[PDB]
């Protein structure tokens, strides 16, 4: 899932300075078999 | 920034924990003649002695009588030690030798003198039997001379009795604590609103030192609270007791830097005055009164001393440097950190206004459409960025549509403090043919057409353009805009523009911040121009190309030039304001000269702060394994600059077949400078000359 | 994920994922510096051959002298950044802030700057800056970094020839 | 004498450095584009947007050139010229196992692979070929083929009225037939705003299975107090040089010199003799120009006079380069100037030896890139231009997003192992030669 | 590797499509306040909505609602000198937290024309190019 | 030639030492490719895959990168990457490749001066 943000900031002596931010995020985490294995690889990292 | 740079320069100058620690690792005042007593029989006391020789800026302490034969029974003594406190022919010198074993009945005769002064024989005759280490109360409260412990103060202590009387380098942590407890506590009397009291204060700027009441009247007030606590740190002198001193300055820089985020710019220049004059209380009054109360009366091998004279004079030039750095760092980088250079955005709008800087027209009879795209935004301007006087356009003789009875005489009386900057054609003055004061919001919307009916163009062999000024109140700065149309005879037009942002401060009726530093920088151009006369007028002549006095004379020629364009800007800005505020909605005349002169003061105090930091890495040879890096680079340089002679002989010929065949310094700096960035083999011949000298220098160490 | 479970019930409100997506930047900055400091500790183990110990002894006996010149390099380097920020800082995009006046000095070293805006922003002091920067960086301050690690590597290798031809 | 009787080297040399840029005014650069602004940047109308640098098809090439040449018909001279190449029908072969695809085949615009080919309307020399004895011609070798100087110059009038009238014939009796191989023109402007002599050669090529890929050609040649006063002294201080340095053969090691830092003077003296000999047939050409302003009805023949002029003004700049190093051969007066000449002269034996080993690696990557990338990438089109694009890699200048797209595997195996070997090995070895040589000169003089 | 082609095509829709069919300015080249209005009706509405629900590129999905927030500065927020008080009437200040507008203005009907605090809205700070906004 | 054997003896007696540093070069080089792929790999076209994060490091060495997308993709760690890459590659890791084949060529040539004196 992507989360968008679109800044437009107006300075004094007003022009326009635009800015953006697009970021995907995995937030549903135990679905396939490969993300079971990534869950099994996080705890092994915690052991080391 | 003003509150922060003076908070850090006073903390970076605690690199005198490095200079004083090297002085800590150690710890004609005596005639070299023979001393012998031939009077006292049966009174040889196998003990020590102590000389009491105080005088003209010297307090020579005692001695420690090391005995080979241990000053055996029925004998005397003669020796010589290195007294590190020098008194001349002053009438105060004595001695005191204890009563160890049995009591001595010796009438200690004398000590003869040959080089007492510089080779001068004053006959010393003590010849008096003393008490238990009594002294000579002679020439050359009972003991009311006591009070010559004038170095039991923090004020000007580089001198101590030897091998005893502790806090040598600990006394330079009574400085860092004392300095920042005036910097913190003075920032609290200035705006720290809190909930305090009963008409304590609200803002309290009140004409900072322009009248001499308040900013010095707080100076004798904020000393009273730290010395209630900073005298408790000369109680530790009988560890982590020392560590709370470094803790107390560690919180006094965070509290001070937190409150002084919002000072008005007059409340910062008062904070310097009310802390430098508060410093001066505890230097000149309080330490001079601390020296009375303490211990009122209790009558209820030969070259190492020359090394220290180098290390005083190195520490004296650090007190000059870290204050002369602090003036230059506060002049240029002081105001222009929030107002000045955070807002080039002021410059950035007017470039993207005027619809992308008139799109670079460069045509004669164009820009009459574009004149209906500068006049239409900038005569009503309902968005922002207000007007500040009407604009115009000047023209450079040949007046057309003559009717020369009483008009026809666009004057532009050129009286002004210089000539305006150059372009491709000439160096233009103020005084063109100024007609066309475009105003009244609709005739200026119709004198675009009235300058088409009556032709006012194409004569006098060149021509000219407009000038506009404006400011925004949000940031505290202005703008001077000159658009320029050169009309060459060959081309259609040459069109280039200039937008100059600046801060309009003129005097504040007597005191400001850049009026303060540009008097302090004027003192160092009198301090150094005298110090280069104690070498050139008496110490040596034929001073030719020695870059000691050839480059310390340039640092006078650049410090004095910085303060004479900053007072030139502050004296050009009040005369230009006053003839504006007379006829305020009337004319155009004002602010291109203040703007051009203000950047020649900002860009010239930056080259001063340049040279002050190159000097700070030159002053890095005082670690011995790093001292190769300077010597191997001041030795290769007379020859590696000589390699670049022949590279000019070839690299110009490397252009004389490259830019000579452009059909088959302006061009040359784009042929020399723009060549050494891409082609890079001619950059690495200097690798030999350094490693040849770096090995020959490392092999010498 | 106690924010997303509040939104998966109500499909008509605004989902606040701004506090959740800020810590995805921080997790990708920390877990990428950590991966960088894993491949550097491979240098502790690599150290197998005779010709691999010579290249580790070189870089470890040099870094006392090499750090000493990296302080003298930056004081010249941060003094040109003082000059360009005060002179070019109102006209040129590439010298807009002091943080970005430093980054554009390293671009000069790589090339990457046409400076037709530099000589246009200032006519005289513009190329006095540019020529005396390319002169001091590429003829003096770069060739000195070479001369340090050249005489250090030539002193490691001659030291081991007093370790082989003395124990032969 | 090292300063008195050798003063002819350094004192007269500042005359040649000044009078080169002193005589070369802006008319060969500024007016060279101030004549090139109209016959190259102006399309036909608002209907056609692709100008003569974007033309492909046959009559679409007739939409390219026909408008701007009518404005060209300053004030030029001569007449128009519309020529081409004529190729045979059955000049090449095809297979008779699938012969219902082919009808005829031929070769590119060559010497013997072409033909004459008159067809149909033989009322003039337009659709009827001829030899090169009428006009002037030579074999010209662009990026397509080495051509022939023959054909048939189908001229028009000096006005654009008959240039429009012959353009009505350009539909039927066209410049493009079934063997259309080239298309060329010729012009020369007698400009009033710069009283100078001009040239033109505007060619749109034709390869088979497609259209064109054009090429421009012209150069400026200005006609001429210190106006022409740089003529005697540029030969006179060379005039005793042809008398002294050729009298040096009687003395110098008994005619047996074998040196480098003094033979570069006598080699460039022969490169001075590239100028001194030429002005007896070519630079003294009046009869090439005296026919030009006289008769208006004739066409211009000074465009072929420009062909020997390109190596007149480019070969004359060869005396700029070696005369400065031979100055610095005499110019190393200081002690620190002799050290920098002894370095570069004792090195060049060893440095030439590695410049052969550099090019064999360098001309082996040019073999690889030409055979792999030579069908997909513009920058690797010919072997002459595969070499030039290797030097661009060294400067930067290549995005290689076309390189990894042309070949997926062997593309970046080429690119990484080229940057590895050039910048870590083959550049650092050039440094190591002249570093140990300069460090051996300087230690030799410390033993002096 | 399936991440990059998703956050690239989202950056093509909102940052590269022009604000209108006749103009050229992107979101990356906004130059005036009037250009911001021709964006948020021109290409936001063609970029979120693909005619139920709204599947962007026929395979994405718009989650709920977007919203527009706004930071504002008080009127009496700078001191102008006494000499040019006549022509300049009222000013504004650069964004600081001490110079922020909170009083409701204009058509005070809805939740847009009334200030909320940074806690009543479930939000947090963000670090822009000029300043750091609450 | 005699001057052709000196240039083959140089490159053949060096490649033992020169291969040893080419392993230490790539471990620093493949550790910046780890960092840029994880940080810039979602925003920038030039850092899209790990195979193409390596190819764009060699572009830095030639120039060829404007990095106005790099400082825009990440504000802080972006130029910490870029300055400490140009610092370590051009002041340390390139000058060490020179110093290996400089002391090797200066040891071949001094060895043959102990051979051209032993002949006479």
């Amino acid at each position: 899932f992507c989360v968008v943000r679109l800044l437009v900031e107006f300075p004094a002596t007003g022009g326009v300075i635009p800015s953006w931010q697009f970021q995907p995020l995995k937030l549903i985490r135990y679905v396939t078999t490969f993300d079971f294995f990534l869950a099994a690889c996080e705890i092994i990292f915690c052991f080391f | 920034y003003i509150v922060m740079l003076t908070c850090a320069v006073c903390l970076v100058t605690y690199m005198v924990m490095a200079a004083i620690l090297h002085k800590l690792d150690q710890l004609r005042f005596k005639y070299e003649i023979l001393v012998k007593t031939g009077w006292g029989r049966g009174s040889g006391t196998t003990a020590h002695v102590g000389i009491m020789l105080y005088g003209v800026d010297s307090r020579s302490g005692h001695r420690h009588l090391d005995g080979d034969r241990a000053f055996h029974r029925n004998s005397l003594d003669i020796f010589r030690i290195a007294t590190p406190h020098s008194l001349g022919s002053v009438w105060k010198i004595r001695v005191w030798h204890d009563n160890k074993g049995l009591s001595p009945a010796w009438f200690l005769q004398h000590v003869i003198v040959r080089d007492l002064q510089t080779a001068r024989s004053a006959f010393f005759l003590v010849n008096d039997w003393l008490s238990v280490e009594t002294e000579a109360n002679g020439g050359l409260v009972a003991e009311l001379q006591r009070g010559f412990f004038d170095k039991h103060i923090w004020l000007s202590i580089w001198d101590r009795p030897p091998r005893s009387r502790f806090t040598r380098i600990q006394r330079a942590t009574c400085c860092v604590l004392l300095i920042c407890l005036f910097l913190g506590a003075n920032a609290v009397w200035y705006g720290a609103v809190g909930d305090s009291a009963y008409s304590t204060g609200h803002v309290s700027r009140l004409s900072p030192l322009s009248v001499d009441t308040v900013a010095v009247g707080l100076v004798s007030s904020v000393v009273v609270y730290p010395v209630y606590l900073a005298i408790l740190f000369l109680f530790r002198m009988s560890s982590l007791a020392h560590g709370l001193s470094l803790l107390l300055v560690a919180v006094a820089v965070a509290v001070s830097g937190w409150v002084g985020a919002s000072f008005p710019p007059g409340v910062s220049v008062a904070w310097l005055l009310s802390s430098s004059a508060s410093f001066l209380a505890s230097f000149l009054g309080w330490e001079p009164l601390k020296v009375l109360l303490e211990a009122l009366y209790f009558s209820l091998a030969k070259e190492e001393a020359r090394k220290v004279k180098r290390l005083h004079g190195m520490l004296r030039s650090l007190l000059v440097y870290m204050l002369f750095l602090l003036v230059t760092l506060l002049a240029s980088y002081g105001d222009a950190s929030c107002h000045g250079h955070a807002y080039r955005l002021q410059s950035a709008i007017k470039q993207e206004l005027h619809s992308r800087a008139f799109l670079a027209i460069t045509r004669s009879e164009e820009l009459w459409p574009w004149m209906a795209h500068v006049l239409l935004p900038y005569v009503h301007g309902n968005q922002s960025s207000p007007e500040l006087g009407p604009p115009r356009l000047r023209q450079v003789v040949g007046w057309e549509s003559p009717h020369n009875g009483s008009g026809t005489w666009a004057y532009s009386a050129p009286d002004l403090l210089g000539a305006w900057s150059w372009g491709s054609c000439a160096v233009y003055d103020s005084g063109g043919y100024v007609q066309e004061l475009g105003l009244s919001l609709e005739e200026s919307r119709d004198r675009l057409r009235f300058l088409q009916l009556h032709n006012w163009l194409d004569n006098r062999s060149r021509a000219v353009f407009l000038e506009l000024t404006r400011y925004s109140p949000a940031v505290g700065l202005h703008a001077a805009v000159t658009l320029r149309l050169e009309f060459p005879a060959a081309g259609r037009a040459l069109a280039a523009l200039s937008v100059r942002p600046f801060a309009l401060r003129r005097l504040s009726a007597g005191l400001s911040l850049p009026l303060l530093t540009s008097v302090c920088l004027l003192l160092f151009a009198v301090h150094f121009a005298v110090a280069e006369a104690r070498t050139w007028h008496r110490e040596g002549r034929w001073r030719v190309l020695r870059l000691g006095a050839w480059a310390r004379w340039l640092l006078v020629a650049l410090t004095a030039a910085t303060a004479l364009v900053r007072l030139a800007q502050l004296g050009a800005a009040d005369r230009q304001w006053t003839r504006f505020v007379r006829g305020r909605p009337r004319r155009f005349t004002s602010f291109d000269q203040v703007a051009q002169l203000s950047s020649a003061a900002r860009g010239l105090a930056a080259s001063l702060l340049f040279l002050l930091l190159v000097k700070a890495a030159q002053q890095l040879r005082f670690v011995r394994q790093w001292s190769v890096f300077g010597k191997t680079l001041c030795r290769a340089l007379p020859e590696l600059l000589g390699v670049t002679l022949g590279l000019v002989v070839l690299g110009v010929a490397y252009a004389q077949l490259a830019i000579l065949l452009v059909s088959s310094h302006l061009s040359p700096l784009l042929c020399v400078g723009l060549w050494a960035l891409r082609l890079w083999g001619a950059l690495r011949l200097g690798a030999v000359i350094l490693r040849w000298r770096y090995h020959a220098l490392r092999g010498e160490l | 994920v106690e924010v997303l479970l509040q939104f998966l019930e109500d499909q008509n409100t605004f989902p606040n994922f701004e506090h959740l997506a800020y810590w995805q930047i921080q997790f990708n900055n920390i877990a990428a510096v950590t991966v960088f400091f894993v491949w550097i500790k491979l240098f502790k183990f690599i150290n197998f051959n005779r010709t691999m110990s010579q290249l580790s002894t070189t870089m470890s006996r040099c870094a006392k002298d090499l750090f000493g010149f990296a302080i003298m390099f930056f004081i010249i380097f941060l003094a040109y950044a003082q000059l360009a920020y005060l002179v070019f800082g109102t006209q040129v995009d590439d010298f807009s802030t002091f943080q970005e006046c430093i980054f554009t000095q390293f671009r000069i070293i790589l090339g990457d700057i046409n400076f037709a805006e530099i000589e246009e922003a200032n006519r005289v002091l513009g190329p006095i800056y540019f020529t005396t920067f390319v002169f001091f960086m590429f003829f003096i301050l770069l060739n000195m970094f070479l001369a340090i690690i050249n005489d250090t590597y030539s002193e490691v290798k001659s030291d081991l020839a007093q370790q082989k031809a003395e124990m032969e | 004498s090292v300063l008195r009787e050798l003063v002819t080297y350094l004192l007269f040399l500042i005359v040649l450095c000044i009078l080169t840029y002193g005589m070369m005014s802006s008319n060969v650069y500024y007016y060279t584009r101030m004549m090139s602004q109209l016959f190259l940047d102006t399309p036909v109308s608002k209907t056609e947007k692709t100008n003569f640098k974007t033309l492909s098809s046959m009559e679409d090439f007739w939409k390219f050139t026909e408008g701007s040449l009518l404005d060209g018909l300053n004030l030029l001279l001569g007449v128009p010229r519309i020529r081409q190449l004529r190729v045979r029908n059955g000049s090449c072969s095809i297979p008779q196992d699938l012969r219902d695809e082919i009808k005829e085949c031929y070769d590119v615009y060559s010497v013997s692979s072409e033909d004459r080919a008159p067809f149909g309307p033989r009322n003039g020399t337009a659709w009827i070929y001829t030899s090169e004895k009428d006009l002037n011609g030579s074999s010209h070798w662009g990026i397509i083929a080495t051509y022939s100087g023959a054909g048939y110059y189908l001229d028009l009038s000096r006005t654009r009225e008959e240039t429009a009238a012959q353009v009505a014939s350009l539909k039927k009796n066209v410049w493009l037939d079934r063997g259309t191989r080239a298309t060329f023109i010729d012009f020369s402007v007698y400009n009033a705003n710069i009283n100078l002599f001009c040239v033109v050669r505007l060619l749109v090529e034709f390869p088979a299975t497609g259209g064109v890929i054009p090429s421009w050609q012209f150069q400026p040649l200005k006609l001429i107090f210190f106006l022409a006063a740089c003529e005697i002294i540029f030969c006179f201080f060379i005039f005793y040089y042809v008398v002294e340095e050729i009298l040096e053969i009687r003395i110098h090691k008994l005619h047996y010199f074998r040196s480098f830092w003094n033979c570069l003077d006598v080699v460039i003296v022969v490169l001075s003799v590239v100028a001194i000999g030429i002005n007896i047939y070519r630079t003294s050409n009046v009869e090439v120009l005296l026919q030009f302003l006289e008769d208006q009805n004739t066409f211009p023949n000074f465009e072929h006079l420009a062909y020997w002029q390109i190596q007149f003004n480019n070969i004359a700049a060869v005396t700029v380069f070696f005369v400065w190093i031979k100055l610095f051969k005499f110019i190393n007066f200081n002690r620190t100037m002799s050290q920098l000449s002894t370095t570069m002269s004792r090195c060049a034996k060893d440095l030439f030896g590695f410049a052969i080993m550099f090019f064999i690696i360098f001309l082996a990557y040019a073999q690889l890139a030409y055979l792999v990338f030579g069908t997909q990438v513009d920058d690797f089109s010919t072997f002459q231009e595969c070499i030039f694009t290797q030097f661009r890699i060294i400067l930067g200048d290549i995005n290689f997003a076309e390189i990894e797209e042309a070949n997926r595997v062997l593309g970046p195996i080429y690119f990484t192992t080229f940057v590895f070997f050039m910048f870590f090995i083959l550049l650092n070895m050039f440094l190591a030669i002249i570093n140990d040589t300069y460090s051996e000169v300087k230690s030799d003089l410390a033993q002096q | 590797s399936n991440v990059y082609y998703y956050t690239r095509m989202m950056s093509q829709l909102f940052l590269d499509t022009p604000v209108s069919k006749t103009e050229k300015t992107n979101f990356k080249t906004l130059s005036s306040m009037e250009d911001f209005w021709k964006f948020t009706e021109g290409s936001l509405l063609d970029g979120l909505y693909w005619k139920n629900r709204s599947f962007i590129f026929y395979e994405n999905l718009l989650l709920g609602v977007p919203r527009i927030r706004q930071l504002r500065v008080r009127n009496g927020s700078c001191s102008i000198p006494q000499d040019l008080r006549d022509e300049i009437k009222e000013c504004y200040d650069v964004y600081s937290v001490s110079s922020e507008d909170r009083a409701p203005f204009g058509p005070r009907n809805g939740t847009a024309w009334i200030y909320t605090s940074e806690k009543d809205l479930n939000g947090s700070s963000h670090w822009g190019i000029i300043a750091t906004y609450s």
